[PDB]
């Protein structure tokens, strides 16, 4: 036979050494990033992420850096689809939000738009 | 003086004129022993004795579920029907229109700089008022 | 829904497997507490190690509790064989760790942690 | 161009000194709050407006590749100088 | 001591709402002229089974599916939940 | 493109086309792809059920003879359900040349520990136990090599933070050194570099 | 309350406690806990040091960078205690000698100096301040110790009248002079009743006692679970240790027995399980080796 049927859910928290603070009072946002508006460029709105829920930053008394207690402040992660990232959120037991994929809507341009006869839409200067 | 939490420091439900429900998320903490509004609310209902039953914030939701389903259902605006009804019970009461004509608080950009406890306290909205009123 | 397993062809192999772990660290704890000079009682020990098996009491799947008890003959051989100084083995009673607050109302006084 | 706190500290160049009450003073106590007396604010003021005949002067900080990376200032204002950006030193053109 | 409020969770499209949606198409109106001091809160959502909320005094709240009712029943449901006033 | 391109290597791309070749048809009951990069590696990329039939396959055929075991080597990759992508970079000395042979697995299913063809991957599937929590089936003694040795948690998993959970001081009323969970004086500062406009258009990927 | 001095983080060693405490006395054995146990909340800590500075360097680790400032203090100097005090929201006193000397009498180590600091923690504007006296502290004492520990316990109180004052019995611990003092002596067996106290459950009372604003102004006893006669207790010293410097002082302290004050609150009163000494005893005379439990009164 060599293979057993396992038909429980995946869950690998006791595998993971996550204290368990870091895993039940953890909210994962799964979600794909927004383009930065500074830019036009889109390649940064290509894959999913995951990210956590930030924690407490503080002063520092000596030097006032940004010290943290958040083991996962920093942990982003990266999935190729939706489904990649849910599944690793409830294999790893976060409790998570899923953001869907926010697109551009297909418009409509016309260079000859900008000189109607009749429309508002002429350009008063080009 | 209860200390709470402005809208870049907690994860936090606010409707639109739509009705389509959205959340903020925490981008820094509170300054000092300031606190999450509901959390310090949650604290004075323990402290009172009428303990309200919720802890986390996702039990929140599900009060707030409870109350109306909308609220937990993010980037979603529900239809609203019953124009009809509505108008049928705007029918019953016929109060007087008055006499003052429609002027709206905004006339110009003098008055858009500081509405809420914010804009007052920005610098940079009192600059933006400064200098609209040169 | 057909995986390799590790060693457990189903749950009842895999409770035996942590059965036998439970019973050589039960037969440990008194060596541990002898050669490591530490400060517990062994009842104190065996209390620790039955507070860590019951933490990972709830766990359905075989090939997790075959990792798990892979992972507790790890740390009874790093044990047994003085590998662990003092140190690793009073890692599990966090003493120098300050008690939590666990309500809602020390949670809110001390902080913004849920 | 340091002055002095009413605590007696000396206000750097950012503007930074303790508060009266800020127990954070403790750290100087018995030693030293190391201020630079040079500030390169009230230096900069020091330097003569440069009166050059042209519309736009090129600035490098000096010492050709030991300054600056070379910016165009324009003057085309007369009723303010052109500070380049980098270096602080500002122009004025002469007519 | 008394009801102070009612909620009352439905859908828009969904055919388990539909005696709910057919109760206040017809019998809401003359239930608010009847009630014009109670706040009567209509929420619709997407996928929501049917639900009546009455919240009572001192925060106390009762519950009853409205789900795969008729008109009828919800008007049952309701003046039920009138009478009550516990 | 003389000065500054490198300059590309055709007779070794065609000969290990043709070895590539030849070993999926060899064995085409653990061969997945066989791949060749534009710099000359070859990449055969296997069933983790055929991890001893095709190393002793390289080892042993008088047309591989890849006699040493340069580098094992696990990749964590979280996209993928089976996350782990076990890499065995062998060098053939007789023909002077090198291979990759890559398979996978997710975090309950064991590897066949290569043990028993190449004795130097005793230590490194060994590490990969205790960097990535990849269980090797039948290695004589699987345990941790570089961890402390209370260390919870496989640490080169992509889910595991930079710093870790737990920080090491001395504590002079137990005289000893504890371990408490991490506060970083200086929180590590998280730069996103990436650039929003595509750089290589030759690595383009299909959208949905 | 100033914005620096708001608690934040979660209690560890880079975290902000809010508590800055001058530490007088911190060089012994209760300031060595007493230091660990604030460092490790991130506290400032000000260590007025007399000693030498090597003499110090165990004081080192116990804190976060920035967080302890060693500075010079003189006892029969005000100018240096202003200078270690003004910036503290919290003054504790731990000087003492069990011994007098050639500089420096009882009078001088326990009315002088504690009169002293809690003047000028007084006239500096401090909070807090805690003192600590002994459970057996009278002015009819027989010792010289614990009559001028009553009348500094008492000028304290006058001259500082929101000072927490702090009786403990008898401090066990790994660097006591309590089950060091028995197992090194290798003085005799009477009708001395005595319940000694662990020197972390002293440290947690300390620290409950700056942590609460209801123990100012308060006298705590900090005592032991359990009371035991002298020589059962010098006999399970003995046994434990597994065995078959003085002065007449110590010999008087040693056969007086320890008082019930139960009109005084203690350590169940700040939130402290007080530790029985059939748990550290072993810890603490493990180094004396080369048991059945005394019995309880
Ligand atoms: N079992 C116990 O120890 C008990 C102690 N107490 C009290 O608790 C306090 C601390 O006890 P403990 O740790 O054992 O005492 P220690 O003898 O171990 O240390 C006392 C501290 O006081 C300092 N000190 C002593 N005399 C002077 C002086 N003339 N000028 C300046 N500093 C001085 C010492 O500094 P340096 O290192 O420079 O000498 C040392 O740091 C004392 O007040 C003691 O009376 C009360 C009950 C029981
Ligand atoms: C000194 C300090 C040393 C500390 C020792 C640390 C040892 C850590 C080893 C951890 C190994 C485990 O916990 S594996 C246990 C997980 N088992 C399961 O999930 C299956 C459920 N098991 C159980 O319920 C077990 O109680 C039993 C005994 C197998 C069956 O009980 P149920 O019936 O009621
Ligand atoms: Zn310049």
């Amino acid at each position: 036979t060599q293979l057993i049927t396992v038909d429980e859910k995946l869950d690998i928290t006791t595998l993971t050494g996550v204290p368990e603070e870091h895993i039940k009072t953890r909210k994962a946002r799964i979600f794909v990033p927004a383009r930065n508006n500074m830019q036009s460029g889109v390649n940064n709105t290509k894959k999913w992420k995951m990210e956590f829920d930030t924690r407490e930053r503080w002063e520092n008394p000596l030097m006032g850096w940004a010290s943290t207690a958040d083991p996962l402040s920093n942990l982003v992660l990266t999935f190729s689809t939706k489904e990649d990232a849910i599944a690793f959120a409830e294999k790893n037991g976060w409790s998570y939000d899923v953001e869907e994929r926010k697109v551009p809507k297909p418009k409509s341009k016309s260079y000859g738009a900008n000189f109607s006869w009749n429309k508002r839409t002429r350009v008063s200067t080009k | 003086i209860l200390p709470g939490a402005a809208y870049t420091e907690k994860s936090a439900t606010y409707v639109n004129t739509e009705g389509r429900a959205q959340q903020t998320k925490v981008a820094v903490m509170p300054p000092g022993l300031a606190r999450e509004d509901w959390k310090i609310i949650r604290a004075l209902s323990e402290i009172a004795g009428m303990t309200l039953p919720y802890d986390t914030l996702d039990q929140v939701r599900n009060r707030l579920e409870e109350v109306s389903p909308n609220l937990v259902r993010y980037d979603d605006v529900e239809g609203a029907n019953y124009f009809q009804q509505a108008s049928e019970l705007s029918k019953l009461v016929n109060q007087q229109l008055l006499a003052d004509p429609l002027v709206p608080p905004q006339l110009t950009i003098k008055d858009f700089y500081m509405t809420d406890s914010i804009s007052r306290a920005s610098q940079t909205m009192a600059k933006c008022v400064k200098a609209v009123t040169e | 829904t057909s995986v390799k397993p590790i060693f457990s062809r189903d749950m009842n192999e895999a409770k035996r497997r942590v059965r036998e772990l439970y019973r050589a660290w039960y037969r440990e704890v008194p060596n541990t507490v002898h050669l490591f000079q530490l400060d517990i009682s062994v009842k104190q020990g065996r209390d620790k190690v039955r507070e860590m098996f019951k933490k990972n009491a709830h766990v359905t799947d075989p090939r997790v509790v075959d990792l798990l008890v892979i992972k507790g003959k790890m740390e009874l051989e790093e044990t047994i064989n003085v590998w662990k100084q003092r140190t690793h083995v009073m890692r599990f009673f966090h003493e120098t760790e300050a008690p939590r607050p666990k309500d809602f109302l020390s949670k809110f006084y001390v902080g913004h942690d849920p | 161009g340091v002055r002095t706190s009413p605590t007696g500290e000396k206000v750097t160049h950012t503007g930074q000194v303790y508060d009266d009450e800020d127990y954070r003073r403790v750290r100087f106590v018995g030693r030293q709050k190391e201020v630079n007396e040079n500030f390169a604010i009230d230096l900069i003021a020091e330097q003569p407006v440069s009166q050059v005949g042209s519309r736009v002067i090129s600035c490098d900080g000096g010492g050709g590749a030991l300054g600056h990376p070379r910016v165009y200032i324009n003057l085309d204002k007369e009723t303010k100088t052109g500070t380049c950006g980098y270096c602080g030193l500002q122009f004025r053109q002469q007519h | 001591l008394g009801l102070r409020e009612i909620r009352i969770h439905l859908c828009q499209r969904s055919p388990g709402s539909q005696g709910v949606r057919d109760f206040i198409e017809k019998r809401y109106v003359e239930l608010k002229k009847a009630n014009p001091d109670l706040p009567i809160l209509i929420r619709e959502c997407s996928d929501v089974q049917p639900k009546l909320w009455a919240r009572y005094a001192f925060g106390q709240e009762k519950n009853v599916s409205l789900n795969n009712f008729s008109a009828d029943q919800v008007t049952r449901a309701l003046e039920n939940v009138l009478s009550s006033k516990a | 493109t003389r000065p500054t391109v490198r300059p590309r290597n055709d007779v070794a791309h065609k000969q290990l086309s043709a070895f590539g070749e030849y070993v999926a048809e060899i064995l085409p009951k653990y061969v997945q792809q066989v791949q060749v990069s534009c710099f000359s590696e070859l990449e055969i990329c296997i069933h983790p059920d055929g991890v001893i039939p095709v190393l002793t396959f390289l080892r042993d055929h008088s047309n591989a003879q890849f006699k040493s075991l340069a580098d094992l080597t696990a990749v964590d990759i979280p996209t993928r359900q089976n996350r782990f992508e076990i890499v065995y970079n062998l060098l053939s000395l007789r023909f002077n040349s090198r291979i990759r042979v890559k398979t996978y697995t997710d975090e309950l299913t064991p590897v066949e520990s290569s043990v028993s063809v190449y004795k130097a991957a005793n230590w490194y599937e060994r590490e990969i136990w205790d960097m990535f929590g990849v269980f090797f089936a039948n290695h004589p003694d699987l345990r941790r090599i570089l961890t402390d040795y209370g260390f919870e948690g496989h640490p080169f998993r992509k889910d595991f933070p930079l710093s870790g959970y737990v920080e090491l001081r001395y504590d002079d009323e137990v005289k000893r050194v504890v371990a408490e969970p991490v506060e970083l004086a200086q929180e590590f500062r998280k730069f996103d570099l990436n650039s929003p406009w595509e750089a290589f258009p030759a690595y383009r990927q299909p959208p949905e | 309350l100033h914005h620096a001095v708001i608690p934040h983080g979660k209690g560890g060693r880079s975290s902000v406690s809010g508590i800055v405490a001058t530490v007088f006395g911190a060089t012994g054995f209760l300031g060595r806990y007493l230091v660990n146990h604030l460092g490790r909340m991130g506290s400032q800590v000000i260590v007025p040091y007399r000693c030498e500075p090597y003499d110090t360097m165990h004081l080192r680790p116990m804190g976060d960078l920035g967080q302890i400032i060693f500075m010079d203090w003189n006892g029969r100097d005000k100018d240096s205690i202003r200078r270690a005090v003004e910036h503290s929201n919290v003054v504790i006193n731990l000087v003492g000698r069990e011994w007098e000397t050639k500089n420096f009498d009882f009078e001088d180590v326990f009315v002088k100096i504690p009169q002293a600091i809690a003047q000028v923690s007084k006239e500096a504007g401090v909070e807090k301040f805690i003192h600590i006296s002994h459970l057996n502290a009278d002015i009819k004492s027989s010792s010289k110790y614990l009559r001028n520990k009553a009348v500094g316990e008492k000028e304290v109180r006058e001259t500082f009248p929101e000072a927490t004052i702090i009786k403990p019995a008898d401090i066990f611990g790994r660097e006591d002079r309590f089950l060091n003092y028995f197992a090194n002596i290798r003085s005799l067996g009477k009708k001395t009743v005595k319940q000694p106290v662990y020197i972390v459950d002293v440290t947690k009372g300390i620290i409950n006692a700056i942590k609460d604003p209801d123990a100012r102004g308060k006298t705590f006893a900090f005592v032991g679970p359990n009371r035991y006669l002298l020589f059962d207790l010098v006999q399970y010293v003995f046994a434990v240790a597994h065995r078959p410097w003085t002065t007449r002082d110590k010999v008087e302290r040693i056969h007086t027995t320890d008082r019930t004050l139960p009109h005084l609150p203690g350590l169940e009163d700040l939130g402290v399980q007080a530790t029985p000494l059939e748990l550290k005893a072993i810890e603490v005379l493990r180094r004396h080796r080369t048991v059945q439990p005394a019995k309880t009164v």
